[PDB]
């Protein structure tokens, strides 16, 4: 049986502030640009509509150095930082961005028609662009963040897949890695193996993953440490409503409809795709730049941060404008020419995480080291290399920022003021 | 790879004449068709692009006509500069390829 | 775009051919490479995009035909190894205008550079 | 160590009252009119995008003429003046603007296509306007707010920058001057520098820098002087989505997409940008013309005006009605005729300001005076030349503004029926 942290975690009356400085991130919101002969990113792919993974640092709270250590007994305990106080800061002003493709598989505006369409040539793609889904999501635990997302199953050995049969669908529980793409209106798939087209969506999620957080596997999770508090907000509506070009995969069954002729003797693509487009912004919905008190956890790790480390999640579309800079190839000719300048897209994103810390210890008996060590050995093992080295977020250490004066931050006032005493 | 078949190989014409030559692709290239004239010592010189459309300094009398498989050059009431070689290349995508060539020649006694 | 008049080179060598562009904004446009043999037609090496690198080559060059840029100097270059009796032929460099999908047009050519193997 | 104000400033029983008494400000919208040959101003260019930067003057309370002086004692003590109510009047009708450029750089519409866009030809730039988004704020503090925007950095010493080059990013913090321009849905970003076609956005913003209010730095601030006080409403949708002309300066990964052919050949410009839409004005949602009540503040600078000095930062796009007023050239013809009308645009914008002063004492100590030295050694300097001539606000004096009589005003009235005795 699992039980609340408050179990067997003892919280003392120590906290301390610790917080980023200022992280920033300038890239292209679409892909990365990277030398052609050679495989190293020049400029990174940098979009409102990645998801933000930080793998926080904290110090050992027991090699940490105390002015005093009176308050507990290094023999027979040990400690634990617990998160008790978050606030996600961003700092780029409100907007949104759009994304597209050159060569979208679009055939017919099917939102209303006064004549039936001509016929599918060869190539009908248009230019098409699009203001995605609306996302404003923080997620927080002592363990990565699990999404789900519709990817290719495998086949059953039976039938020997035919050319161009349509691939079986399998939901993949995955961890978000930081730069993952969220779902813009698409859904959570995996577009590159389940789109040879690779021109069903714009080129931003076009050969990515988009995947949703699997709330419910999370909080499901029996310890709740994946995530203790999470705060989302999704909004979408449809814009437009098109056909998708190509061969039918499957026939409409014919006792579904009355034969046509002349003209409406072959039936058009069926085969519908709405175009999302998350509404306005509003600072009144805003989600961030708000502190979060994580004081009563609904999992039963109430936000104790085991590993001294802390998961944050983030994906914010409401700043995802994106600035086009463009570049005069010659300041001579007093007129315009298209091809004196060299059009460019750049992105950036602005964050400031704080937090509050409060000191916990834990008394080792014999139950207490039975059940930490079934929870996550681990746990014990470091206390007296990396386990999720193949996956990536953005690292950041705070070993070097915890100070015990939270009256000298914001979040620290803010804090103290809630918490009275 | 693209062919693109381009006849007649050879063609002989008076000064007044309106003559064609014609270049067919091996799959579709939409209309993305280029042609080009090569003078007896010269470099090529584009004159259409995008099937149909005259290029920098190109009389009207010349006129580029097509789209998907079958191309054609026509030239309006041939004039004393016009002839020389022709080629017709797609640039639909990579890798580029060009016809065999026409080579219009003046006829004489 | 300016090209040297001749090369000769030794069989089995390889050989480097520059093209010097100018009256123009060099880093906006890719440059194109064409051989021509008297007897036959025009054939296409490839093309390279100065700006990044990028290139395409006919897959009987690819192998023979290495393609890079110096955009300081404004100068595309070609390579060509192993060289043989076959590859005796005037090369041309030429320049692909492009300013949409339905406006480009690959106009101005350079002299050309005969390159005798002997 | 620093440390909240109520800590060493002590508070008086006396209140003034002070206002402007109604600022009128009368301009073009988009640019200055100046005389061609001559440079000197001869209507400026005003309108609702614009920061409104006001440099309050307060009297020296230590030099003002007090009927009583018996609460203090001159010989260990000095006054200061503490901001605790404020009321931003704002006084024409509710309404939204609209900015343009008659050469916009704009290829086609990328919303929805029915055929490949032709081919970029030379200057395919279209005449268009748009509204900007919606921003309502107000900043106060002792010291001028700060901002921050996207600029060209400076290059790293090595690839020599080829023309036509990406130019590098680099966020700059600057000081908000009256007269500055608001983000309008194109992002905080230095348009001059940043975009050589000159093309890219509309008049108004076109050569200026649209600045955004950086709340994160201003708030981590150690005194907290720049700003203890904040109300920040803005909103804003994708109207339109477009295509930008020029040439491509970063390809798109051919990875990315299957190469098309015949028209598709050629890749369109995937240089995506939408226009900006600050939805409906409404009075519910109005932030002026309500008292601000200054009491606590999340700084440690209690609303203590130090220099007899007080910003207040104001933005208000609700009221961007800009005017079109036309002289006809000639009072006969009864046929009309475009030529023979001047057509015309201008902008009127209508505050009054309102504040209600606390006298504050504070008593010169040991301790108090190291404090103060550290903080900002003018202070005592001036106790018993312009530090920012080089930045311009809208300079207002009250030295000759304050009555000890609140009741016969009505930001006067307010606070005694709010603060009650």
């Amino acid at each position: 049986a699992v039980v609340s942290t408050d179990e067997y975690v003892a919280r003392t009356n120590i906290y301390y502030h610790a917080g980023t400085s200022r992280l920033l991130a300038v890239g292209h919101p679409y892909f990365p640009i990277k030398k052609p002969n050679n495989n190293k990113i020049l400029v990174p792919k940098v979009s409102g509509l990645q998801y933000r993974v930080f793998r926080i640092h904290l110090p050992d709270p027991n090699k940490f150095g105390f002015p005093d250590t009176s308050f507990y007994n290094p023999d027979t305990q040990r400690l634990v930082w617990a998160c008790v106080g978050v606030e996600v800061g961003r700092g780029q002003p409100l907007g949104v961005g759009i994304s597209g493709h050159p060569l979208l598989n679009k055939l017919d505006d099917t939102e209303n028609a006064s004549a039936y369409a001509a016929n599918a040539g060869v190539d009908n793609r248009e230019c098409i662009s699009m203001d995605y889904k609306q996302t404003q999501l923080c997620l927080i635990g002592c363990k990565p963040p699990i999404g789900e997302h519709w990817g290719k199953g495998s086949p059953c050995t039976q039938v020997a897949v035919q050319p161009g049969d349509c691939p079986p669908l399998e939901l993949i529980n995955t961890v978000i890695q930081d730069g993952d793409m969220v779902d813009t209106g698409f859904g959570a798939m995996d577009f590159t193996t389940l789109q040879a087209n690779k021109s069903e969506v714009p080129l931003d999620i076009c050969t990515s993953i988009c995947k949703y957080p699997d709330y419910i596997k999370m909080v499901s999770e029996p310890y709740g440490d994946s995530l203790f508090f999470y705060l989302r907000r999704e909004q979408m509506f449809v814009r437009h409503l098109f056909n998708r070009a190509g061969t039918v995969g499957e026939n409409v069954p014919d006792d579904l409809y009355i034969k046509g002729s002349g003209s409406t003797a072959n039936l058009a693509s069926s085969n519908y795709f709405p175009t999302p487009s998350g509404s306005m912004v509003t600072s009144d919905a805003q989600i961030f730049n708000k502190p979060y008190w994580l004081q009563r956890a609904q999992g039963h790790n109430n936000g104790i941060c085991w590993g001294n480390q802390l998961f944050v999640t983030v994906v914010d579309t409401t700043r995802s404008t994106n600035m086009s800079l463009c570049a005069a190839i010659s300041t001579s000719e007093t007129t315009y020419k298209n091809t004196n300048f060299k059009e460019y897209l750049r992105h950036g994103e602005e964050y400031d995480l704080q937090f509050i810390f409060q000191l916990c210890k834990i008394t080792l008996t014999a139950d207490v080291m039975t059940y930490i060590h079934s929870m996550n050995s681990t746990i014990l093992e470091d206390w007296n290399e990396d386990p999720l080295k193949k996956y990536t977020f953005w690292e950041v250490n705070l070993k070097e920022k915890f100070s015990a004066d939270l009256d000298q931050f914001p979040l620290g006032r803010k804090f103290l003021l809630q918490l009275g005493l | 790879d693209i062919v693109m078949t381009q006849t007649p190989a050879s063609l002989s014409a008076s000064v007044g004449e309106t003559v064609t030559i014609t270049c067919r692709a091996s799959e579709n290239i939409y209309s993305y068709l280029a042609w080009y004239q090569q003078k007896q010592g010269k470099s090529p010189q584009l004159l259409v692009y995008n099937a149909e459309t005259l290029a920098e300094g190109v009389p009207s009398r010349f006129s580029g006509s097509g789209s998907g498989t079958q191309f054609s050059l026509r030239i309006n009431s041939l004039q004393p500069e016009d002839f020389g070689s022709y080629y017709c290349q797609h640039h639909y995508v990579s890798p580029l390829t060009f016809g065999a060539g026409t080579k219009l020649e003046l006829k004489r006694a | 775009l300016q090209q040297s008049g001749a090369e000769l080179a030794r069989p089995g060598a390889s050989v480097k051919l520059s093209c010097k562009a100018s009256g123009y904004t060099f880093i906006s446009y890719w440059m194109q490479w064409v051989k021509q043999r008297p007897g036959q037609g025009l054939e296409w090496i490839g093309a390279i995009y100065p700006g990044d690198g990028a290139t395409r080559y006919t897959q009987k060059f690819k192998g023979k035909a290495t393609l890079t840029a110096d955009k300081s100097s404004s100068t595309a270059y070609m390579q060509l190894s192993s060289l043989t009796s076959e590859d005796s032929a005037v090369y041309y460099c030429a320049r692909p205008s492009y300013y949409d999908y339905d406006v480009t047009w690959f106009a101005y050519w350079g002299q050309g550079t005969l390159v005798t193997v002997s």
